[PDB]
């Protein structure tokens, strides 16, 4: 009874389906994108890009370029170089 | 060692604890050996007798199985309890006519009927074909 | 050979030569919907042609559904002009067809076993993954699906003499291995 | 005296650490990506499997990276020439020099191994009064709990 | 700020126009009206998930459909709305829905 | 953002303006209009009018106005 | 029956709106007017560039300009459709046929377009 | 990569494992490892056996601990259906089902229909509908020396 032929795991198939349930997250428009970002710097002075994409929620390629228009990333000698939200 | 250590052993390991936060709880409890058993090309299994293991240099191990416990916590205030029994290990080489040889308690003419001497002792294990004993 | 395909689909890309704004279309077009979580297209359904087409910010357009070369290009007029109603320049630029999807039947039951065996170069038979054999033609760059049942389904094709000639080289082979 | 049992609880003890440090590093890293698990893909069966008979085939013990601290010779082909040597194989007892031997000389025969060992089966050479057989009634306790 | 579904609505009309009343006589300034709104949404959108325990089943045909900001707006024709109690023709309804 | 937040649109919308070809100064509350940050704290409005729009290097002040300055910059 | 369901909802939003009208600073007298008034109103082309060649390829665009007819409320868990019909699957949800106002909790429907 | 080059290694040697059972031992799923298995026939341009009903006799009948005799029945009704072209399109696997089914119910071990689906990796309704397209043959497809421990005549009918 071990290993008994199956299509998909159980686990792969409820992976799946949670993932296509979501779905893909949606290039918001700058400016919606611009105020939540600015809006969050108020809880913290630094933001980790995995973790900054969460609470944006946008694509990471589209959140890195409207990063870069304004956002800078500092070098820190503790843990390693991490984005900062302060364009200056 | 088989009745007794084997068990005794995954009893004493700790039950493994996995955090993401949902928490994972998975415990080994029971175990079971089979027969000595030998896989063909095409994966049908069929008992191994020690002259068969012997000329065809195969291991005259036993397929060991537990019963593991799995409980799922995913901080909702639910738990979740599965236990996976008869889960696959991997395989105890065997002492020749110990109680978990196939030939454990055959009489004399079952043993020739096997190609087996009656007057062999055993307490040796066929590994690869060769029979090793252990130096005390 | 008596047996000529029926095109069952119709696949065509035209350009309307000017981006466009998926929202905006959505919001005001009659049958469009739109799911960026989904799919990055507008997806607009017309009755009459029957088809469906997949309307992009970049301007292209992929038409599907068409049943004819005639009919995907008129749908796809239709769909352009429906997006330049909505205020855009949409214009009809470089369409073309594709893919087309044919569907036919021999008349008789085809042993998959021995076409296989025969043209185990050309043919991919997996009763575990799909029932139907694949063959991939080479002369013609066209994929058929021949099944036990006779029905056999022809796809890749670019043009419809390449169904034809597709159908018109595999036919005598299925003829070969009449059930 | 160390038999097959306390020798090969030895070898398991090992190898089921390393099944379950195993499912831990599988079940962790399918844990990190958020998708719940399958238990039977995380256990390797090769550990127990591959480990129980590679130290019975060679006779080294522990992992065959840590050879030079693994005691040789534990497990030897069984001797098939005579039925008497066959019976004497089985029934041999190994004394390891190490430290411990050569603060007392363990060559000699003890008065204590009256009954246990046989007094007159030694090998000649190197090896006199280290390699021993059991005497005829001599038993080795398999162990129990003191509870 | 919240999801306003049922603001174009009889119900939601009256409440809108209550508020305008209010406005016309200086009793209430805009941005009450707006909170006032705004809880109204959240307490009939809770009322709604928990006091309605009822089923129902309709039939009809689709003439337009449309898919915007997770919006459905779904067209039918000659709906046939049946349930267990009554039944119901209407010859044209339009389905606005969210999720 | 709160104290930071609206200095980013601002920085953003002031350099934006000036690529289109304003070279014409603009007030304070002029920029905050279009900015939607009319709601920005008073205590704002004069840091922004006392130091960040003078220490950045980007901020020219012109007839008390400012405008950007292209002069530093290449073109 | 949908009365008592009104009246009900009623009590909820009065005492919602009580702690937003206390923050304010609006005299709770508001309230009681409000709901006075609320009551009230209720009871060969080789160029192709040019598309003109096709005119009135649409149909009535005034659709959805009027929507004086009966509206549908609703929250839809899944609407699926295969190739010819689509199906509704909508959770609790309002309705106004013919003037009278419907909830539903579940509901099932199937169109053909 | 992986599980599909162990599927093909099995084919390759005369004792295929269906891609349900490479799946239970792997990770990926079967529809990936049969996207990988046709792209590694094309990169390899090599190709494979077509599988027959009596590739997996031998290891679902001695998984399901059915004796030899009932083996060799399925293996002949098996072979024999697909002669007769009773089961034309079917699955090999579920043409072998089926027939350990037809086999097993006509001796003393009998395995029920969910029973030969687990360790065949066949939904027993796929089971059931091969079963019903050749029970009507069942004294044919039967060896002729064959011990009924149930006759033909009284085999389950569904």
């Amino acid at each position: 009874t071990n290993y008994k032929p199956v299509a998909n795991h159980q686990y792969n198939i409820e992976y799946e389906r949670k993932k296509k349930e979501d779905g893909k997250r949606a290039r918001a428009d700058k400016q919606h994108v611009l105020d939540m970002l600015f809006s969050a710097f108020e809880k913290h002075q630094y933001y980790n890009l995995k973790d900054l994409v969460d609470i944006t929620k946008q694509p990471v390629v589209y959140l890195k370029e409207i990063l870069k228009e304004i956002g800078v990333q500092n070098v820190k000698g503790i843990h390693k170089n991490t984005w900062e939200l302060k364009p200056e | 060692f088989i009745q007794m250590s084997v068990q005794r052993i995954v009893e004493d390991a700790p039950p493994i604890d996995l955090q993401a936060p949902p928490r994972y709880l998975l415990k080994f409890e029971q175990i079971y050996l089979s027969k000595p058993t030998h896989w063909e090309r095409d994966g049908a299994p069929s008992p191994m007798m020690p002259n068969e293991a012997r000329l065809r240099n195969l291991t005259y191990s036993a397929p060991l199985y537990v019963d593991i416990t799995k409980t799922v916590i995913k901080e909702g205030e639910e738990q979740l309890q599965t236990q996976h029994q008869k889960t696959f290990i991997g395989k105890i080489p065997i002492m020749l006519r110990s109680t978990y040889c196939l030939l454990n308690g055959l009489t004399d003419r079952d043993l020739c009927e096997l190609n087996e001497c009656p007057l062999d002792p055993g307490g040796y294990f066929i590994i690869n074909g060769s029979e090793k004993v252990l130096i005390a | 050979s008596g047996i000529v395909p029926q095109l069952q689909n119709i696949v065509s890309t035209v350009n309307l030569g000017c981006k466009l704004d998926l929202k905006t279309i959505a919001l005001r077009a009659r049958n469009a919907e739109y799911n960026p979580k989904r799919f990055a297209a507008v997806i607009m359904r017309i009755r009459e042609p029957r088809t469906t087409a997949l309307i992009f910010s970049s301007g292209k357009m992929v038409c599907t559904g068409a049943k004819s070369e005639e009919q995907s290009r008129l749908a796809a007029r239709k769909y352009a002009r429906v997006v330049q109603k909505l205020g855009f320049p949409a214009k009809f630029l470089d369409f073309k067809i594709q893919n087309m999807v044919g569907s036919c039947d021999v008349k008789f039951p085809i042993r998959l076993e021995g076409l296989v065996l025969t043209h185990q170069q050309f043919s991919s038979y997996e009763p575990e993954l799909f029932p139907g054999l694949i063959y991939r033609m080479i002369k013609p760059r066209i994929v058929l699906l021949i099944f036990v049942s006779g029905k056999v389904v022809l796809t890749g094709a670019k043009v419809r003499a390449e169904i034809y000639e597709a159908f018109e080289n595999i036919y005598p082979i299925l003829k070969g291995f009449r059930k | 005296l160390d038999l097959a049992g306390p020798l090969l609880a030895f070898l398991f003890r090992g190898m089921f650490k390393n099944l379950l440090k195993e499912v831990r590093i599988y079940a962790q890293k399918f844990i990190d990506r958020g998708k719940d698990f399958n238990l039977e893909l995380a256990i390797k069966t090769r550990i127990i499997s591959d480990g129980l008979k590679y130290s019975l085939a060679t006779g080294n013990w522990g992992d065959q990276k840590k050879a030079h601290q693994a005691r040789a010779g534990v497990s030897q082909v069984l001797n098939r020439l005579t039925f008497a040597s066959t019976l004497s194989h089985l029934r041999r007892l190994n004394s390891p020099i190490g430290r411990d031997g050569k603060l007392a000389k363990p060559r000699q025969l003890h008065n204590t191994l009256w009954g246990m060992v046989c007094p007159a089966e030694t090998p000649e050479g190197h090896a006199v009064g280290l390699v021993k057989n059991l005497a005829l009634m001599a038993y080795i306790s398999v162990g129990s709990q003191p509870s | 700020m919240a999801y306003q579904l049922y603001r174009n609505t009889t119900l939601g009309n009256s409440l809108q126009e209550s508020l305008d009343e209010l406005i016309q006589s200086q009793q209430i300034t805009p941005q009450l009206a707006l909170q006032v709104l705004l809880q109204f949404d959240k307490a009939i959108n809770a009322a709604l998930a928990q006091r309605v325990r009822n089923r129902v089943n309709f039939r009809g045909s689709l003439n337009t459909y449309r898919f915007c900001d997770n919006v459905w707006t779904f067209v039918l024709n000659d709906v046939e709305f049946r349930e267990v109690t009554e039944l119901i023709k209407v010859d044209k309804v339009k389905i606005v829905a969210c999720d | 953002g709160y104290k930071f937040g609206v200095l980013a649109k601002i920085v953003n919308y002031m350099k934006t303006r000036h690529q289109r070809g304003d070279t014409h100064p603009l007030t304070l509350d002029e920029i905050l209009d279009e900015t939607q940050h009319l709601d920005i704290g008073l205590k704002q409005k004069q840091w922004l009018m006392t130091e960040a729009l003078v220490n950045n290097p980007k901020i020219e002040v012109i007839d008390g106005k400012y405008a950007f300055k292209p002069k530093y910059n290449v073109r | 029956t949908v009365p008592k369901l009104y009246r009900s909802v009623i009590e909820d939003v009065i005492n919602d709106v009580r702690d937003i009208f206390l923050d304010d600073g609006v005299d709770e007298q508001v309230l009681m007017e409000l709901k006075t008034l609320w009551e009230n109103k209720l009871m060969g082309q080789v160029e192709e560039e040019p598309l003109n060649s096709e005119d009135d390829v649409s149909d009535e665009e005034g659709q959805e300009l009027f929507d004086t007819e009966n509206v549908v409320v609703c929250q839809y868990d899944k609407i699926h459709r295969s190739k010819n019909k689509w199906k509704f699957h909508l959770k609790d949800g309002i309705m106004n046929l013919n003037g009278r106002d419907y909830i539903f909790s579940k509901a099932i429907g199937d169109a053909e377009w | 990569i992986a599980s599909a080059c162990l599927y093909i290694a099995c084919r390759q040697e005369g004792v295929p494992r269906t891609f349900k059972e490479i799946c239970a031992v792997s990770r990926i799923s079967k529809k990936e490892i049969g996207r990988c298995f046709k792209l590694i026939l094309k990169a390899l341009e090599t190709s494979v056996d077509l599988i027959t009903t009596g590739d997996f006799m031998s290891r679902f009948c001695s998984n399901l601990c059915l004796p030899k005799q009932v083996q060799m029945a399925a293996t002949h009704i098996a072979r024999k259906a697909v002669e007769l072209d009773l089961v034309p399109g079917r699955s090999p696997i579920s043409v072998a089902a089926a027939a350990i089914y037809m086999a097993s119910q006509a001796s003393a071990e009998k395995r029920t229909q969910k029973e030969i689906g687990d360790i065949a990796g066949v939904a027993d309704v796929t089971i059931r509908q091969s079963y019903r397209l050749i029970y009507p043959r069942a004294p044919d497809l039967f060896p002729t020396d064959f011990k009924f421990d149930t006759p033909v005549d009284k085999l389950p009918q569904l």
